[PDB]
C-alpha cells in the first residue's frame, strides 16, 4: 500500500541500519522489517562475509551492508554502498536471432546492432565514464518487396520497451491552419514527460514513420504547398534535436526514393544510420526457402522428392515476396487437387488425410503463376520472333557468331564493364529478329526490350523518363542486356526539315557511356 | 490545393433563462415550507 | 561561478568575444557612469550558417550563463492557431511579465530572455502588393510593434537562429531591433584540434584511451569536417570496442571478465573514417576511383609535360595575390583520355574542397534545372579558403548538335557570366574545363574567357605503342617481336582508350589467332590524321 | 485482479493437478482453488466418470482431466486437454 517511486539514499539508510542493529546476530536468509524515515521495508539476508563466508555473524559498528532492490520492486535506491541496482535489461530474455524469421540480411543486422544498440547493453557504470549520447535514428531504402517493414516490426518487438507508435503515410495532414504541427507535436509528449520525471532511468520509446518521403521534402523546392510542408519540416527538425535535450527515443523511417528527403535531416545527431536492402544472392534464397518451409517438414506434409537446393539454383533475381508467393501457390494447387466441388463446395476426407506437396506442383506453379519483376520474360520473344529463323546462307551464321563473341567478351572481361554494338542494313531485312535471338541465347538473368510502340503520343520528357527508368532497373543486377530498336522512330526523324527531338538524342548520348556501379 | 483555411467565428448560446428561473424559484420555494413542517413534527 | 572552459565550445573565440563586447559590456560596468553616458541596451542577436556548426549549442550556453529567470523557448511554428485572432494573443503573452516588472520596479528589474528557433518559419517578407497579401502578415506586424513600440522596454533580449538569412523581413533587422548578426562557419585546423580535445578529455581522464592515439594526426587528416561530424567519429570509434566485448548471435551476453581492459585504439578510428562518417564539404576516394578507372601509365614524353603545366598553375593560384581566379582548358581529339588527366591534377592539388560537375547526373533536365544545379555547385565553393572545380564535356553540357546548329543559349550565357565572377574577398578558386571540339567554342566567342590552353596528343609512333603494350603486358615476347616487325616501319594514329578496347576484343580468339586479328583491327581502324 | 489473456498449457496444469490431488476425493459440483505457476484459479467439478458417471470419486495418478473455461472468462487455454472446439462454416449449401 505504501509503495512509492521516491529515491532512497542507501548510504543514510545503511548507517541507520548499522545504528539500529549493531551488536545483533544475523543469519543468511533471515527476514526482518527495517524502519527508515518512517518507511517500512522488508529486508532479507542474502550473503554474509567475515572481515570468509559465515552462515551467522554479529553486526558491529564497522560492519558494511550492501542493499539491492528486490526483483520487480519499484524501490528507487541511490548511493554507492549498494552494489546491485537491478538494472532491468533492455532486451527480453526470450529473444534469439533464429526465431526472428529473417534470412539473407546478416551483415546489415550486424551493423545496425553494433551502431545502435551496443551502448544500451554494456554495464551502465562504464558508459557513464565516457559521456557519450545514444544514436537517434535509422533509415532504410531499397526496391519494393525486399523486407524493410518486416525488419522494422521485428526490431519493434525486439525490445522490452512499450508499444511503438505508428504513422501510416500522410495521416497527419489537415486542412485547418496549425493542425498538422499539433499532430506532430503530440507524438513526443510522453517521452518528454518521462524524461523530466525520471532522468537517466527512463525507459525507451519508439516511433515509426512509414513512407516518410510523402512528408519531408527539400525546403524551397516544391510549389503550391510550400507553406504547409515547410512548417511540418521545421516542426519536426526542432522537435528531434532542439534546445531541450532528449535521450530516450529512437526513430525509424523507410522510403523508396532516398533522394527526395531533405539534407538537414540526415546529419550525425539525427537520422544517421543509412542502410540499403537489395536483392538476395544464392545463400539468401536458400535461407528464405528454409525459413518458409519449416512447419510442413515438421508435420510430414512435404514429399521426399523436393530438393530445396535445386529450387534455390533455378530461381534467379527473385525477391523475398516472390519466394513466398511461389510456396503459397504450390500449396494451393495441392489443396485444390483433393477438393472437388464445382456445383456446390464439397470437401472430401479419404484423401484429405494424405496431403502431399510434390515436385510437380512446384514446377507447374513456377512456370505459370509467378513472374519476377527483374527476371526474364518469354512472351516478348514470342512476339518479336513470329516465324523463327531460316538458315538461307552463310551471313546468318556469321552474324550469330559475332554476337556470341561479344556476349562472351562482356561476361569475362574486367577492364571493359560496358559494351555496345549496332545492327544496321536495308529495310525489310529483319534486324529486330536477329537482335532478339542474340539476346535470348545470351543466357543472362536480366533481359529487356525498349521499343517505341509503348510510347505512342508521348512527349519528349515522358520518353526520357521511361528510358531512364529502364536503365535504372537494369543497374541492379550482376548481369544485364538491353535492346534499343528503331532509333530513328525514337528520335522522330523526318527528311523534310530536317526535324528531330534534341532532348532524347542528348539523353541517349549521355547514357551510352555511363558505367554501372562497381563490379556489375 | 486550397491553402489551409481559417475557421469562422463562434456563436455560443446561453442555457438558463429568466422565466425558466422563475420556474426554478417555484421549485425551490416549496422546499422551505416542507422544511418548516418537518421541523415542527420533530419538535 | 561561471567560467569559460565550462562552456565547452571550441573554435569560436572571436565570435564569442564580439558578442560579449557588444551585448553584455554595458550590463556589467558600474551603473553611475553608464547613467552619465545616457545609452540604452542592445536587444537582439541573430545567428546564421550551414547546418551542424554549433548555433543551438551557443544559444543554450548563453541561456545558462546568466543569473536571471528561466528562458522562454519557442519551437518553430509553435504559435499558429486556427481561430481568428489567437496567433497574435499567443505572441502578446510572451512579453507580459517583462512589461509588468518594468512598470513596477522601474530601472532595477532583472533580465528576460526569449529564444526563437527556426525564426524564418513565421517571419517571411511581407508581400507589399495588393492581392498578393501573405497568408499571415498580422503575426509580423504584431511582433514588430511589440519589440519596439510607443512604450519603452529595457529588460529583454531576443535570440534567433536560422539557415536562410535571405528571407527574413528587412524591417526586422535594422539596428533598433536585431542589431548583432553573426555567421557561424566551418572551423580551421586549430578549431578541429580544440574540438577533439574537448570531446576526448573525459575518456583521457580515466585511462580509457590507448597510448598510440595521437590527436594531431587526426586533426590534420580531417579536412572540412563540421562540428557534429567529429563527435560522430568519436562516437563510432567508441562503439566499436564495446561491440568487441559483446557476443550476441543466439543470446545477448556480455563477457565481464575481459570487459575490464576496455581500451580504444587507432585502428577503430581508421575503420570509422573509412566506412561510417562521410563529410559534405570534403571529398572521398570513391569519386576518383569512379573516374580514373584504370590508372595512369607513362607511355611517352607528353604525359609528363601536361602534368608539369598543371602543377605550375596550381602553385600560382596558391601564392598569387593580384589574380584570385585562374582557369584553363584541356582539349584534344576524341578517345585521347583527357578527363582522367584533369581528375589526376585535381587530386594532386591537395586543396580542401574538390568537386566535379558532370552531365551524368542531369539526364533529362530542362535548361533551367541545369542552370540552378551549376549555380548551387559553384556557390558551395565560395565558402572555403581554397577550391578547385572541374567542368566535364562542355559540348554535352550545352546540348550541341551539328545540324542547324542547335544548342541551349541560356546555359551558355550562364557559363560566360560565371567564368569572371571573383569570389568573396580573400579566397582562391581554380577552374578546369574539358572539351573535344575547340573550333565550335571559338565561334561562340568563348576562348576569350579562359586564361590559357593545353593540348593532349595521341599515340603517333611505333615505339610509343610498343612501350604501352609492354607496360600493359598483354602480349608476350614472341608476339611483341612479331608486332614490332609488322608495325615498326610505319606511323599510327590512335587513342589509349581505344587501344584498351582493341586489346580486349582481340583477346577473345584462340591462342594462335590473336596476333593476326589484332593487326587486322589496327589496320582497319584507319589513321586520317 | 490477476486476470490475464496469456496462454495456459492445459496439459502442464492438468499434470500438476493430478500430482497435487492424487488419491483425493472429488465430488460433482465441488469448488476448490488450484495454484498453477503461482496463479490461483477457481475450479468447479462438472463431471466425474469411473475408470459410468459417478457423484464422487477418487483422483488417481492416471485419471484424465478435461478443463473448460468459465462463461465470459478471458482465460486463454491452449492444448488438447480442453473440450472447447471451433470450426467456421464459411460456406453454405
Ligand atoms: N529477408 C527475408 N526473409 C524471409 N522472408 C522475407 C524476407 N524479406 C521479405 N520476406 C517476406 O516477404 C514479405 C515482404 O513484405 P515487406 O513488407 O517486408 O516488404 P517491403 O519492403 O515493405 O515492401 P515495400 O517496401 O514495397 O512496401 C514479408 O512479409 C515476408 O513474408
Ligand atoms: N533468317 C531470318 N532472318 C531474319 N528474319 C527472319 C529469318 N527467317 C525468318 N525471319 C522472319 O522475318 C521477319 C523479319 O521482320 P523484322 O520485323 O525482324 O524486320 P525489320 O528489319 O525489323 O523490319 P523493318 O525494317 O520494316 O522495321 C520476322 O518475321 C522474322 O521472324
Ligand atoms: N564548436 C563546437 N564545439 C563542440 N561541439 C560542437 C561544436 N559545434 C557543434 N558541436 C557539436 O554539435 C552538436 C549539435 O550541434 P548543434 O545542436 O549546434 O547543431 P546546429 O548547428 O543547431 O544544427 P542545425 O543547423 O540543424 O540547427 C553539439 O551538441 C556538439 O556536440
Ligand atoms: N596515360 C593515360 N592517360 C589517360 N588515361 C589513361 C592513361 N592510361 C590509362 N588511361 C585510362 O584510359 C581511359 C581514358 O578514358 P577517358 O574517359 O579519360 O577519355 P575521354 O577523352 O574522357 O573520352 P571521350 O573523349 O570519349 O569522352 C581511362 O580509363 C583512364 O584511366
Amino acid at each position: 500500500k505504501n509503495i512509492d517511486s521516491n529515491p532512497y539514499d542507501t548510504d543514510k539508510m545503511a548507517a541507520e541500519f548499522i545504528q539500529q542493529f549493531n551488536n545483533q546476530a544475523f543469519s543468511v536468509g533471515q527476514q526482518l522489517v527495517f524502519s527508515f524515515n518512517d518507511k517500512l521495508f522488508g529486508l532479507l539476508v542474502k550473503d554474509i562475509e567475515a572481515m570468509q563466508k559465515i552462515e551467522v555473524g554479529l553486526v558491529v559498528g564497522n560492519s558494511q551492508v550492501a542493499f539491492e532492490k528486490a526483483e520487480n520492486s519499484s524501490l528507487n535506491l541511490i548511493g554507492k554502498a549498494k552494489t546491485k541496482e537491478n538494472r532491468q535489461s533492455i532486451i527480453n530474455p526470450d529473444w534469439n536471432f533464429e526465431k526472428m524469421g529473417i534470412g539473407g540480411l546478416d551483415k546489415e543486422f550486424s551493423d545496425i546492432f553494433r551502431r545502435a544498440f551496443a551502448s544500451r547493453v554494456f554495464p551502465p557504470e562504464i558508459v557513464e565514464q565516457m559521456g557519450c549520447k545514444h544514436v537517434k535514428g535509422i533509415l532504410l531504402y531499397g526496391p519494393p518487396g525486399c523486407g524493410k517493414t518486416l525488419l522494422a516490426r521485428q526490431i519493434g518487438k525486439m525490445l522490452n520497451a512499450r508499444e511503438p507508435k505508428v504513422v501510416n503515410g500522410p495521416e497527419i495532414l489537415n486542412k485547418y491552419v496549425g493542425e498538422s504541427e499539433a499532430n506532430i507535436r503530440k507524438l513526443f509528449a510522453d517521452a518528454e514527460e518521462e524524461q523530466r520525471r525520471l532522468g537517466a532511468n527512463s525507459g525507451l520509446h519508439i516511433i515509426i514513420f512509414d513512407e516518410i518521403d510523402a512528408i519531408c521534402k527539400q525546403r524551397g523546392s516544391m510549389a503550391g504547398s510550400t507553406g504547409v510542408h515547410d512548417t511540418v519540416v521545421n516542426q519536426l527538425l526542432s522537435k528531434i534535436d532542439g534546445v531541450e535535450q532528449l535521450n530516450n527515443i529512437l526513430v525509424i523511417g523507410m522510403t523508396n526514393r532516398p533522394d527526395l528527403i531533405d539534407e538537414a535531416l540526415l546529419r550525425p545527431g539525427r537520422l544517421e544510420v543509412k542502410m540499403e536492402i537489395g536483392l538476395p544472392d544464392e545463400k539468401g534464397r536458400l535461407q528464405i526457402l528454409h525459413i518458409h518451409t519449416a512447419r510442413m517438414r515438421g508435420h510430414q506434409l512435404l514429399s521426399a522428392d523436393v530438393d530445396i537446393k535445386e529450387l534455390a539454383v533455378e530461381t534467379k533475381n527473385f525477391s523475398g515476396a516472390e519466394l513466398e508467393g511461389l510456396v503459397r501457390a504450390a500449396q494451393s494447387t495441392a489443396m485444390n487437387r483433393h477438393i472437388k466441388a464445382s456445383t456446390k463446395v464439397e470437401v472430401d476426407m479419404e484423401k484429405a488425410e494424405s496431403l502431399q506437396v510434390t515436385r510437380g506442383d512446384f514446377l507447374a506453379s513456377l512456370e505459370n503463376d509467378i513472374k519476377p519483376a527483374f527476371g526474364t520474360n518469354q512472351e516478348d520473344y514470342a512476339s518479336y520472333i513470329m516465324n523463327g529463323i531460316i538458315k538461307w546462307g552463310d551471313p546468318v551464321t556469321r552474324v550469330l557468331d559475332d554476337g556470341e563473341l561479344l556476349v562472351q567478351q562482356t561476361k569475362n572481361s574486367d577492364r571493359t564493364p560496358l559494351v555496345s554494338v549496332l545492327l544496321e542494313g536495308p529495310p525489310h531485312s529483319g534486324k529486330t529478329a536477329l537482335a532478339a535471338k542474340i539476346a535470348e541465347e545470351s543466357n543472362f538473368p536480366f533481359i529487356k526490350i525498349c521499343s517505341p510502340d509503348k510510347m505512342i503520343g508521348f512527349s519528349e520528357t515522358a520518353k526520357c523518363q521511361a528510358m531512364k527508368k529502364i536503365f535504372d532497373d537494369a543497374y541492379k543486377s550482376q548481369l544485364s542486356c538491353v535492346v534499343v530498336d528503331d532509333i530513328e522512330r525514337l528520335l522522330d526523324y523526318v527528311p523534310i526539315g530536317p526535324r528531330f527531338s534534341n532532348l532524347v538524342l542528348q539523353a541517349l548520348l549521355v547514357l551510352l557511356k555511363k558505367a554501372p556501379p562497381q563490379g556489375r | 490545393g486550397n491553402p489551409a483555411i481559417f475557421a469562422s467565428g463562434i456563436i455560443m448560446d446561453s442555457s438558463i433563462s429568466k422565466q425558466a428561473l422563475s420556474e426554478i424559484e417555484t421549485r425551490h420555494s416549496e422546499i422551505i415550507k416542507l422544511e418548516n413542517s418537518i421541523r415542527e413534527l420533530h419538535d | 561561478d561561471w567560467n569559460f572552459e565550462k562552456m565547452g565550445i571550441g573554435g569560436l573565440d572571436k565570435e564569442f568575444s564580439d558578442i560579449f563586447r557588444r551585448a553584455f559590456a554595458s550590463r556589467v560596468f558600474p551603473p553611475e557612469i553608464v547613467e552619465q553616458m545616457g545609452c540604452k541596451h542592445v536587444k537582439g542577436i541573430l545567428l546564421y550558417g550551414p547546418p551542424g556548426c554549433g548555433k543551438t549549442l551557443l544559444a543554450r550556453q548563453i541561456g545558462k550563463m546568466l543569473n536571471a529567470r528561466e528562458p522562454k523557448v519557442v519551437n518553430g511554428p509553435e504559435i499558429l492557431n486556427k481561430y481568428v485572432g489567437e496567433s497574435e494573443a499567443n505572441i502578446r503573452k510572451l512579453f507580459a511579465d517583462a512589461e509588468e516588472e518594468q512598470r513596477r520596479l522601474g530601472a532595477n528589474s532583472g533580465l528576460h530572455i526569449i529564444i526563437f528557433d527556426e525564426i524564418d518559419a513565421i517571419c517571411k517578407q511581407r508581400g507589399s502588393m495588393a492581392g498578393s497579401t501573405g497568408v499571415h502578415d498580422t503575426v509580423v506586424n504584431q511582433l514588430l510593434s511589440k519589440i519596439d513600440g510607443v512604450e519603452q522596454l529595457n529588460n529583454i533580449l531576443v535570440i534567433g537562429m536560422t539557415n536562410r538569412p535571405d528571407l527574413i523581413d528587412e524591417a526586422l533587422l535594422r539596428p533598433g531591433r536585431l542589431e548583432v548578426k553573426m555567421e557561424i562557419g566551418l572551423p580551421d585546423e586549430k578549431g578541429r584540434l580544440q574540438i577533439l580535445h574537448i570531446h576526448t578529455a573525459r575518456m583521457r581522464g580515466h585511462q580509457l584511451l590507448s597510448a598510440d592515439v595521437d590527436i594531431k594526426e587526426l586533426a590534420v587528416e580531417t579536412k572540412n569536417f563540421s562540428g557534429a561530424e567529429l563527435e560522430g567519429l568519436v562516437r563510432a570509434a567508441q562503439s566499436t570496442a564495446m561491440n568487441r566485448h559483446i557476443k550476441a548471435s543466439t543470446k545477448v551476453e556480455v563477457d565481464m571478465e575481459k570487459a575490464e581492459s576496455l581500451q580504444v585504439t587507432r585502428g577503430d578510428f581508421l575503420a570509422s573514417l573509412e566506412n561510417d562518417i562521410k563529410p559534405a564539404f570534403g571529398t572521398n576516394q570513391e569519386d576518383y576511383a569512379s573516374y580514373i578507372m584504370n590508372g595512369i601509365i607513362k607511355w611517352g614524353d607528353p604525359v609528363t609535360r601536361v602534368l608539369d603545366d598543371g602543377e605550375l598553375l596550381v602553385q600560382q593560384t596558391k601564392n598569387s595575390d593580384r589574380t584570385p581566379l585562374v582557369s584553363v582548358l584541356l582539349e584534344g581529339p576524341p578517345h585521347s583520355g583527357k578527363t582522367a588527366l584533369a581528375a589526376k591534377i585535381a587530386e594532386e592539388s591537395n586543396f580542401p574542397f574538390i568537386k566535379i560537375c558532370s552531365p551524368d547526373k542531369m539526364i533529362g533536365f530542362s535548361e533551367t534545372a541545369k542552370c540552378q544545379a551549376m549555380k548551387k555547385i559553384f556557390d558551395d565553393a565560395y565558402k572555403s579558403q581554397l577550391s578547385c572545380v572541374v567542368v566535364d564535356d562542355i559540348e554535352r553540357l550545352l546540348d550541341y548538335v551539328p545540324i542547324g546548329p542547335r544548342f541551349s543559349n541560356l546555359v551558355l550565357q550562364a557559363l560566360l557570366v560565371l567564368l569572371k565572377k571573383a569570389p568573396p574577398q580573400g579566397r582562391k578558386l581554380l577552374i578546369i574545363g574539358t572539351t573535344s571540339r575547340k573550333d565550335v567554342l571559338q565561334e561562340m566567342e568563348m576562348l576569350n574567357a579562359f586564361s590559357t590552353t593545353i593540348h593532349v596528343p595521341n599515340i603517333a609512333t611505333g615505339e610509343q605503342l610498343l612501350e604501352a603494350l609492354e607496360l600493359l603486358g598483354n602480349f608476350k615476347d614472341k608476339e611483341r617481336t612479331t608486332i614490332a616487325q609488322q608495325v615498326k616501319g610505319k606511323k599510327v594514329w590512335i587513342g589509349i582508350k581505344k587501344l584498351l578496347m582493341l586489346i580486349e576484343m582481340s583477346l577473345q580468339m584462340d591462342p594462335e589467332y590473336r596476333v593476326r586479328k589484332f593487326l587486322a583491327l589496327l589496320r582497319e581502324e584507319g589513321a586520317s590524321p
